[PDB]
């Protein structure tokens, strides 16, 4: 009886009640152009859209009918798209359809897997994807920005990741702008944000701003995600910025702050870093430079040694560089022994699987002069035998004996 | 209020003066909806360094453990207001620790609706109820007919809150509790969690029946890792995905460095022939290209399968797994006994996590990986 | 690489799942070779696997992949070329989605084929070549 | 100025405490068990004497650890005073989101001493002007605490009620009632009363969340006051609210 249902029926679609899929009489384009030219030539020409959409919303007040409108259709001539998509292919209703779509979804925050175990809101947004034609692209943007500012977290986490299917190629700058303007506010949600920002078409000057932003918001993150954030950073870094970002990083990472209270994540972090500096080189030379030129600092933190070990264990061309620098900071007295104490009192687990590095180093430490160096190497051998396993202990004894007999 | 002609009411409305001078206070004190008797007599001045304070014997039993804290706080407090505030905070923490003393149900909510919900579930799913009506256990059936029981702990008023549910199967059971969710709601949730890992059981019961299954002896439903005997003094172990059970589980062999050797060599060149559509046992019989001893002797001691160091089977549940790489010995050993023996030995040289040394029986090279 | 690591993916499950996510993100990536290689990986996946957990989720997810690919047709020439090169082997394994495949091919075909006799250019060939500022290129190798 | 005499033993252990606090910049001694000796005013003086707000974050964390390790629990008044001297400056100093240190230390200190903790923290932070988003997010994570136990959530709510409600109050309360926390009828009455009074979009979220969840608690006159506050089009989700309001009826 509605303008709406009559127009669809003449345009050649079976308005199934909403238990099974609605059937289709004609081609998609056939029906679309049919109803298009119909209401085009139709009198009451601008108001008929308001009448159409009012009848629509009045129809989809019901759950299942709405559900089946959302669902894909059925052919008679053998699996098609959905009515909503076919309708939103039309631009002259689109911004109407768009508006109508949002302001009802809030009902479906606390609806969750009733009958067919299929989640309405996700299914709604599904409708919005790969839109060939978008008149209302910018207004759409502003509306989903209202939505994204308000959204409950999970929904938020979903729509946000869904975003690049939804958008096009034109309107992303202000999008990212609003995103960072959200990120300054909230830091629980970086990771999706970050994936999306990797996904979208951007300028990098904005990425830099955001990078600095997170680097400020870098002690102010929970434990778990931390690693992937850093992962992002180290993906994001380049040939030139590297030094400075690392400096900031080396300044902002603490590792006395992170307390099953920090262990698994720390580990995973180190792994990540390990992968990073495996699958590129210049990270290491820059990193060294950064702790090397940290010369005035007598307030050296734990991290540095740990990373030194690691780099010694990994790519080896620089080993003599590492020795050299480590001798130099030792003679300078910037590196000392309560350092090594707390280093092996906590982060040892990282080092167990590179114990052989420690000894190959201590070997080159005791062959030098300058008692403090020799004392350092001693402590190395000592803790190595102390915390690690039998094979380590054995290698300790076997290296000391060599020192004795030969040295 | 800031003034104690109103703040005294706002915080101890139950605690009020008798005497003309506001020096004799009596009344009650609220705590977890429990009004405890109290009589409190100040000096002429409003100094708490002396403040006579008697109670119920109820209350003195409950404060056995803090009368020294009372002596402290009566004398250290600036004002009766903060004194009583800290007192109530104290009472709450006391009962919080002594929370084992607490339950009483409302019948017409509870004892009415609960048997309607039992008739809703089925009286034959009903396996047990508690004399408290605190605990109740129920039965679910896998479509094969495996019984999966589950226990439920009921509060004073049940549907208001979640009951405490305790289930056998390994994955973390999630019960979406609304007050609209009833016994059959959680039962359907129980079934849906069962029907997710259904096809896992269909391979597990097959393996339980067929082959010389070793070391989840009497395997429960929780068990996702199994152990099977084969050949002689060579055992395999399996761990299966409940979600893709017919998918290749991760496995390895225990036994000899000449019996386990070509077994993996066959497996390497027949795993590609793994057709996940068949049963797991059937896939194995062709992948490994062998038949099992299908309970061929199961649990009957011919002295073959024995440690030779401790002379025992299932040493702390540890199986005779480490063997000799020798046709003449084939003496199987545990891990711990062989380790401790090759510990003291002089020839026993230690690599990363390996101990080499002579087999105790035959004095041939034997390798132990920890 | 992916041809090489194939057999691990045959046996394994979680690796296939994570790799799927990876390709998903790779398709949107602002590079070109990102989309190229994500396409190739999807092609290899679907060619080598009937199943990639109810088998209807496997089928509708294959359909999701193929719809993403159907739109990835809109991309430049070499992408669509890669698609065509794969599709024969795709069907040689998996006949079950012949309809979803051939519908797609035929749509793109009709988008450059005219259905009238006695019109002596039966196709549209300026349609297959695009020029933006006198820089000219093929699109959609017929 | 007041001539508050700290206990003499406390004045004499003052140096031991002041060196220990300095050392934690790098288990509990009895130096902390001495704090049983004070009345809460003496504690207030002592905190200023010891330069607690002048600490670093890490030291704040170690101290929180020790104070949580403490045997018989700190008095309400004392613990409050401590909390103020400990966090309040840094909190109100925050331009931006709190370091994880402060975050986690707070969470723990709440998680044990939650009532005094938040009675100290919440009221002044939100009565304060320029109460920026950073601080709201900390309080949001406070109410998201799995360790924030049920009766704790109720006292949090009960304390929130008496305040001047603004955008920040609504933003907090949204996350607070995402827990589906229990309300007495008088308390739900005060809720809906304040809730009636108004264009704010988080406030829209608030009204929506109540209408959706605590429909079990909602009556016709509450639904009417709802309708009155719902009439605005400066609102968003108008439609959704109208559908929810219909569903209440
Ligand atoms: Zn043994
Ligand atoms: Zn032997």
């Amino acid at each position: 009886d509605s303008i709406f249902v009559k127009l669809l029926k003449i345009s050649g679609i079976i308005l199934k009640t909403g238990e099974s899929q609605n059937q289709l009489a004609v081609d998609q384009i056939a029906f679309q152009k049919k109803l298009f030219q119909t209401l085009r030539r139709h009198p009451s020409y601008p108001k008929i859209i308001e009448e159409f959409v009012s009848g629509l919303e009045s129809y989809i007040e019901d759950e299942d009918s709405f559900r089946n409108c959302l669902l894909s259709c059925e052919r008679l001539q053998s699996y098609s798209k959905s009515l909503i998509k076919l309708l939103l292919g039309i631009d002259i209703l689109q911004p109407a359809i768009i508006k109508t779509l949002f302001e009802k979804l809030p009902e479906y925050f606390f609806e969750n897997k009733n009958s067919d175990e299929i989640n309405i809101p996700r299914l709604i947004v599904s409708q919005l994807k790969w839109l060939d034609r978008v008149v209302d692209g910018k207004d759409l943007t502003t509306k989903i920005m209202q939505l994204i500012s308000i959204a409950p977290e999970n929904l938020q986490h979903d729509i946000i990741t869904s975003l690049p299917e939804i958008l096009g190629d034109s309107q992303h700058a202000d999008v990212g702008k609003e995103l960072s303007d959200l990120l300054i506010e909230n830091t629980s949600l970086t990771v999706p944000i970050l994936d999306v920002l990797s996904s979208l078409r951007l300028d990098p000057n904005f990425l830099l701003k955001v990078r600095q932003l997170v680097m400020d918001k870098l002690s102010s993150i929970r434990l778990e995600d931390l690693p992937v954030i850093i992962k992002f950073i180290l993906h994001s870094v380049t040939a030139m910025d590297t030094l400075e970002v690392i400096s900031e990083l080396r300044e902002k990472l603490d590792l006395q702050h992170c307390v099953s209270s920090g262990q698994s994540c720390i580990i995973l972090l180190f792994d990540v870093i390990k992968s990073a500096i495996r699958y590129e080189k210049t990270i290491s030379e820059a990193w060294i430079k950064a702790i090397e030129n940290t010369a005035s600092v007598s307030e050296h933190k734990v991290f540095d040694l740990v990373m030194l070990f690691i780099i010694y264990s990994t790519n080896t061309q620089t080993k003599k560089y590492i020795d050299r620098v480590l001798r130099n900071k030792i003679r300078s007295g910037c590196i000392q022994e309560q350092l090594l104490q707390s280093t092996f009192s906590v982060h040892y687990l990282v080092l167990k699987d590179m114990c052989s590095s420690i000894l190959s180093l201590a070997q080159s430490l005791l062959h030098s002069l300058d008692q403090s160096i020799i004392s350092f190497g001693s402590l190395l051998y000592k803790y190595a035998f102390k915390f690690f396993d039998t094979y380590c202990q054995q290698e300790v004894v076997g290296a000391l004996v060599t020192h004795i007999c030969s040295g | 209020m800031a003034v104690t002609e109103a703040s005294l009411l706002r915080q101890c409305p139950l605690l009020l003066p008798q005497n003309r001078s506001k020096t004799v206070y009596e009344g009650f004190i609220s705590a977890q909806g429990r009004d405890f008797h109290l009589r409190i007599v100040l000096p002429e001045d409003l100094q708490l360094k002396n403040a006579r304070l008697l109670c119920s014997w109820q209350l003195r039993t409950i404060l056995s453990g803090y009368h020294r804290i009372v002596q402290q706080r009566m004398q250290h407090s600036p004002d009766l207001m903060s004194f009583m505030m800290e007192l109530k905070m104290l009472l709450e923490v006391a009962l919080k620790n002594r929370q084992e003393l607490y339950a009483l149900p409302p019948p017409p909510q509870f004892y009415s609706s609960l048997i309607e919900e039992i008739g809703t579930l089925g009286w034959d799913k009903l396996v047990y109820a508690d004399t408290c009506f605190s605990t109740i256990k129920l039965k679910a059936e896998d479509a094969s007919g495996r019984e999966h029981l589950i226990t439920l702990k009921l509060k004073a008023k049940y549907p208001a809150e979640s009951p405490d549910y305790f289930v056998d199967f390994p994955v973390p059971f999630c019960a979406s509790w609304t007050p609209q969710s009833s016994l059959i709601s959680i039962y359907s949730q129980f079934l849906a969690a069962i029907e997710s890992l259904k096809a896992f059981w269909d391979v597990m019961d097959e393996i339980d029946e067929k082959t010389w299954v070793l070391e989840p002896e009497k395997p429960p439903r929780s068990a996702t890792a199994r152990r099977i005997a084969l050949g002689n003094n060579v055992s395999i172990n399996i761990e299966v995905d409940p979600r893709h059970p017919t998918m290749l589980p991760e496995c390895f062999f225990l036994g000899a460095d000449h019996v386990v050797k070509p077994l993996g060599i066959k497996l390497s060149r027949n795993i590609h022939l793994w057709d996940p559509e068949n049963s797991v046992l059937q896939n194995l019989k062709d992948v490994l290209e062998i038949d099992f001893p299908a309970r061929a002797i199961l649990e009957k001691s011919d002295f073959t399968m024995d440690c030779g160091i401790c002379y025992a089977y299932q040493l702390d549940g540890t199986i005779p797994d480490q063997v000799c790489d020798n046709s003449q010995c084939g003496q199987p050993f545990h891990q711990i006994c062989l380790y401790e023996w090759l510990r003291g030995l002089l020839t026993s040289r230690q690599s990363f996590n390996i101990i080499f040394g002579e087999c105790p029986y035959c004095s041939k090279p034997i390798t132990l990986k920890m | 690489l992916l041809k090489a690591v194939q057999p691990l993916l045959k046996v394994s499950m979680s690796m296939r799942d994570c790799l799927i996510l990876v390709l998903r993100k790779a398709m949107f990536a602002n590079q070109l070779d990102a989309r190229k290689s994500a396409v190739a990986g999807f092609l290899l996946l679907l060619k080598n696997f009937k199943v990639l957990y109810n088998s209807v989720a496997n089928e509708t997810f294959c359909l999701e992949i193929m719809d993403s690919l159907r739109r990835c047709l809109s991309q430049q020439a070499d992408v669509r070329l890669m698609l065509y090169e794969g599709f024969y082997d795709v069907l040689r394994r998996n006949s079950q989605l012949a309809n979803s495949v051939m519908q797609t091919l035929l749509s793109q075909l009709k988008q450059f084929y005219e259905p009238k006799p006695d019109l002596l250019p039966p196709l549209k060939l300026e349609a297959c070549i695009l020029t933006q500022g006198d820089k000219i290129s093929l699109q959609e190798p017929l | 100025a007041e001539s508050l005499e700290l206990p003499k033993a406390i004045q004499d252990q003052l140096p031991r405490l002041q060196q220990l606090l300095k050392t934690l910049e790098e288990a509990p001694p009895v130096e902390l068990q001495l704090l049983h000796e004070c009345s809460p005013s003496q504690m207030d003086l002592l905190c200023a004497q010891l330069q607690l707000p002048q600490l670093s974050d890490l030291g704040l964390l170690r101290l929180c650890t020790w104070l949580l390790a403490l045997s018989p629990d700190l008095s309400l008044s004392n613990a409050t005073v401590l909390t103020r001297s400990l966090f309040l400056g840094r909190i109100l100093s925050l331009t931006s989101s709190a370091s994880r240190l402060l975050t986690t230390a707070l969470t723990s200190f709440c998680a044990k001493y939650t009532y005094p903790v938040c009675s100290a923290l919440l009221d002044p932070v939100l009565q304060a002007p320029g109460t920026g988003p950073a601080q709201t997010e900390l309080l949001c994570c406070l109410v998201k605490m799995e360790s924030l136990e049920p009766d704790a959530q109720v006292l949090m709510l009960g304390q929130i009620l008496e305040l001047p409600w603004k955008e920040e109050t609504f933003l907090v309360l949204q996350s607070l009632l995402e827990r589906q926390v229990e309300m007495t009828p008088e308390k739900f009455s005060v809720l809906m009363e304040k809730l009636c009074k108004t264009t704010s979009m988080a406030y829209a979220k608030l009204m929506l969340t109540v209408m959706t969840k605590y429909q079990a608690n909602i009556t016709e006159t509450q639904r009417l006051g709802l309708a009155m506050a719902l009439e605005p089009n400066t609102t968003f989700l108008r439609k959704s609210l109208k559908a929810a309001l219909k569903h209440l009826g």
